[PDB]
Order: C-alpha cells, then structure tokens, then sequence
C-alpha cells in the first residue's frame, strides 16, 4: 500500500554495493 | 602453536574498526551543543565504518539488500551506544563515557545543562560490562548479536538466513564464554547473564532514540548531524516511536 | 573502631592529596605535527609541575625540610615525578599500549609514527610498560612516586638531611605497607619489593633521556618548541649542573 | 664558598609559601 517518505536512505544503499579494492 | 586457520570470532575482531577520533577543538571552553553537534558527527563517521563492518561480517551479504539497510537502520544506536559502553569500560572502568580516546566526557563535562539526562544511559551499558567483565570475545559476539537484535514485524525478504546467521552468532557468543571462563557452571550462568544485557540494550536504545529524535526535530536548540545520522533519523523516526516494530529477546519478561 | 579512615592513615593522605589528571586543550580539529604535540605537552607540563608543588606541600613532613631542599627535590625529579605519572595514567587507560599525557590527548600510532616523536617517547612507553608488567597497584603506586621526589639529592646533602632521611625511609616502609596489603602470601613480599624498588631506580636512567632530550629541544630556538614559563624557568635552572656532577643519584640497589 | 642559585626559579619559592585559605 502507502508509504510516504520514500526514497529516503539512498546513501546508506550505495555504501552497501560497492567495495573491492 | 600454529592453527593456521580462521575461526567465526577470529575473523570478527580483524574486522573490528578502528578507534576513531572526532577532532574536537577542546583549546576553548565546551558547551552542550558543542559537544553533541561534535558526537554527531562522529556517529555518522562511526555508522559509516560499521557499514564496511557490517558487510565483511560473514553471512551479512548474502542476505536480501533491502534488509541489509533493515538491520542497519534498526541497531545503528545499539551498535554505537554498545561500542561506546566498550571503551568507556576499557578505559577507565565505566567511569567516564569515552566517545574517543581524545574526546572523553569528564565529570566536568557530565555537569553541562543537559549533559547527564542523556549520557546516564550510556554509563549503564559501560557498567555492565564492567559488571560482568566482559572479555573481548564476547563483546565481538554480542555487538554481531544487536546487529541482529530486531527485525520489522513480519520478516525480512531472506527471514530463513537471517534467523541461521543469528543462530550461528548465538553459538559464536556460546564458545567465547567457555574460553575464558572456567569450570561449567558458571558458563550457562555467564550466557544467561551475557543474553540479558542484551535485551536490556533494547530499552537503552529506545531512551537514546527518543532524545536522539527530540534534538534532531528542534532547530532552536540548534544541534546538527551529518549525512548518515541524518538520513537514517529521518527514516526511523515515525515508524520507530509507535512500536510496530519487532524486539528479539533471549528472556521474556 | 569504626574504618576507613576515623584515624587516617599515611597512604590514606597520599590518596587524597593526588592532584587530578588535568587536559590539554589540545585542538586536534587541525592536523597535527611534531612542533605542535610538543609545544602543547610542554604547556601541559608547566601545569602538572605547578600542581606537583601543591602536592608536594601536603606530603607529611615535605614542607619541614629547609625551603631551599623543597625547592632541591622538586628542581631534581620534576621530570621523574611527570614521567612516572605520565606512565601511570598509560598503564591504566590502555594497558602501557599508548601514551596517555591527557585522557583527551593520546599519542596514537598515528602520531607516534611522526619524525622525532618515538625516540622521545620511546623512554615514556618504557615506564608504562614496567608498571603494567609488574601489575602496580595504586597504593604502591602513590609510595613509589613519593620515594622519587626524595630521589635525588646534592653531593653534600641537603640543609636538612636528617630529616630527609627520616621522611625517606618512612616513604619507603610505607611503599612495603602497600606491597604487603595488596597480598596475602607473604612469600614473594620481599621479592616484589626488590622489583618495584628495582624500577624506582630505573627511573633516573629513564629521567637522563628525557632530560637530555628535553635541554637539547629547550636550547634550540631554530625548532621552535616553546616551554611555559614553570618549565623554562626550572630547565634553565638545572640545565648547567645536571651535567657537571652535582646531583647525587639514590639507588636501593647498587649492582 | 659561594650560593650561585640566587635568581634561578623566584616562581617556585614563591609557590612554596602560601597555602591556607
Ligand atoms: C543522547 C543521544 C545518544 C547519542 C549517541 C549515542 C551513541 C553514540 C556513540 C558514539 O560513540 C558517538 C556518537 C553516538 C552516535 C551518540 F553519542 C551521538 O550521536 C549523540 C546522541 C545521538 C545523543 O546524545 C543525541 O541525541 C544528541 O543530539
Ligand atoms: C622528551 C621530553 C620529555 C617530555 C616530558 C616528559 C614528562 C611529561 C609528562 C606529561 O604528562 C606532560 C609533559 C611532560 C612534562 C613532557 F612530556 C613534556 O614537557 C615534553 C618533554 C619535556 C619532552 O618531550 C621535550 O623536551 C620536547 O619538548
Ligand atoms: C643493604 C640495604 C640498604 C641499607 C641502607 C642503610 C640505611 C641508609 C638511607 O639510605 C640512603 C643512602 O643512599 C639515603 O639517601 C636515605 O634517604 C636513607 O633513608
Ligand atoms: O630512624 C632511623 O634512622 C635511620 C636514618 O636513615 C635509618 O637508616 C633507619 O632504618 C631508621 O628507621
Ligand atoms: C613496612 C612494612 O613492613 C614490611 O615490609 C615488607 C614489604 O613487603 C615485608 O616484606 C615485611 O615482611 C614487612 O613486615
């Protein structure tokens, strides 16, 4: 259903993808 | 004497991040907002290391990202509050809260006009690590544990890992205590001891959010937070309040 | 009767007297570097001697001795007073692991990788690291630091020796007191006390590095490493004799 | 003989007397 608010943790999703190195 | 091979909680503490300091200008006089506008900042800093933390913890990865933020947005005050208690206890006994070996909040500091009301619940966890003088082992299996300490009701894309990984870190904690103890009686007494600070790390956390959430909705205080802390506030902040949130306990009350 | 102290006891002075740990004010919201670490510990120095000279004042007979000999003994173990200190605090923040001149300042592998911060601090770590391997205790620990005020005196003595003596050898039963309390086993009560009055004498080899250190860095404007003006006052004082022979080292242990 | 201190360190002495309050 609804969810207002959304999109609202984008940085904390690109720290989790990355890594390597 | 060569193992030559990595056990669960020996690959745990290579991971463990480093102590960070928060590059405090204590040259002139403190000040509350000063203090905790500085914290802040270094909370950010800290939840961002415990993302790179959280992410070589084996199993973490593996399960659905969507939880991977999950669980990081719902124990990223556990985490630090439990890390804080850690140093704090280290230290200097659970006497002075050590936000950073170079940013400690003195007795001095511990008297600001509102200094105490929020910090008292920091103490608590650092003297009961001191209670119980809690080896480093289990500190590293217990802080894994309130990453894993609540999920939203209902469960998580991947509940079926989530739950073996947390079994696993339950057993993790388990042996910890049989090393460094001595005997056997005193190792399920230890784990029911050890299982209760962490339930009661539950009610810690929910004092520290309410605060946490009171100063990030009032700008006439004037008290900021970075990115991270920012975005994560924002996020928590309606449906943490209500309770439409599930709590894991080892101990029902 | 009615204990703790309803009869205070010597250690139980020495406890109280203990001058707290006092900050820096260091602002490390700006990189750091050698000539600033230092500048800032020298300030911080001058406040901790100041402190030492109160201190030194309560200590039980202290200020009976000529004031020309509180003025001797403080001139001649103001860095082994500092430096033992300085151990102290290293030994309990983080097991002898780091230097700890302030809970607030510490000097991390950060900055103990910095030029000429190791080889000074190398001597500090030194004395953190003996009163974690030996587990001092705090009583022990007041005693020891006492005993190094009345550490080193002049080749004639001081103008009232008889009583310095009198005042030392009091310290040093009471540093048994405190060696016999934190046990029960009387076994190795005599053997520790070898070891802790074994590293009190250490201190004065530890003391003529740090000193050396300190005169050199002192006499040496091009590195602009200001000393407060407690220090300046006291390095230029002792700078010309701690060299030529005027002190007269006290050792429990010759060998 | 002679007492060549006289100057070195007036700071400290004055420290040294004057405690009670
Ligand atoms: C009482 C709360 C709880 C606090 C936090 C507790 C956990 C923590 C541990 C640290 O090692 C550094 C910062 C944090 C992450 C924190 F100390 C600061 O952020 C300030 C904080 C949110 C708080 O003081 C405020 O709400 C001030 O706005
Ligand atoms: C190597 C020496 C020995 C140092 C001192 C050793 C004892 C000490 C302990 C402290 O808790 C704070 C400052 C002092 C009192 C000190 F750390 C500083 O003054 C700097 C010092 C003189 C020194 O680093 C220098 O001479 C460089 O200027
Ligand atoms: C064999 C064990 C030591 C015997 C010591 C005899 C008593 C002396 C003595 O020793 C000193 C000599 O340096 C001092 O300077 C003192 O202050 C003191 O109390
Ligand atoms: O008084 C005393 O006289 C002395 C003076 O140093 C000693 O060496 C003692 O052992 C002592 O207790
Ligand atoms: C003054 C305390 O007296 C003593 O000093 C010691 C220090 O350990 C001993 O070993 C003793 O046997 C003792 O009674």
């Amino acid at each position: 259903p609804v969810s207002p608010k959304k999109k609202e943790n984008a940085l904390l999703r690109y720290l989790l993808d990355k890594d390597d190195t | 004497l060569p193992q030559l091979t990595p056990t669960l909680v020996s690959l745990l503490e290579v991971i463990e991040p480093e102590v960070l300091y928060a590059g405090y200008d204590s040259s002139v006089p403190d000040s509350t907002w000063r203090i905790m506008t500085t914290l802040n900042m270094l909370g950010g800093r800290q939840v961002i290391a415990a993302v790179k933390w959280a992410k070589a913890i084996p199993g973490f990865r593996n399960l659905h990202l969507d939880d991977q933020m999950t669980l990081l947005q719902y124990s990223w005050m556990s985490l630090m509050a439990f890390a804080l208690g850690w140093r704090s206890y280290r230290q200097s006994s659970a006497n002075l809260l050590c936000f950073a070996p170079d940013l400690i909040i003195n007795e001095q500091r511990m008297t600001l006009p509102c200094m105490y009301d929020q910090c008292k619940h920091m103490l608590y966890v650092s003297s009961e690590l001191h209670r119980l003088q809690v080896s480093y082992e289990e500190y590293l299996c217990m802080k894994t544990l309130l990453l894993l300490s609540s999920v939203p009701k209902d469960g998580l894309k991947s509940q079926e890992l989530f739950d073996e990984i947390r079994m696993t870190y339950i057993k993790e904690l388990g042996k910890a205590i049989v090393k460094r103890e001595g005997n056997s009686s005193q190792n399920w007494q230890r784990f029911y001891q050890l299982t209760k600070l962490l339930d009661s790390m539950h009610e810690v956390v929910e004092n520290l959010l309410n605060y946490c959430f009171q100063t990030f909705l009032d700008k006439t205080m004037s008290i900021e937070f970075p990115e991270m802390l920012a975005e994560i506030i924002t996020n928590q902040i309606p449906k943490y309040s209500n309770g439409n949130i599930k709590k894991l306990l080892f101990h029902q009350k």
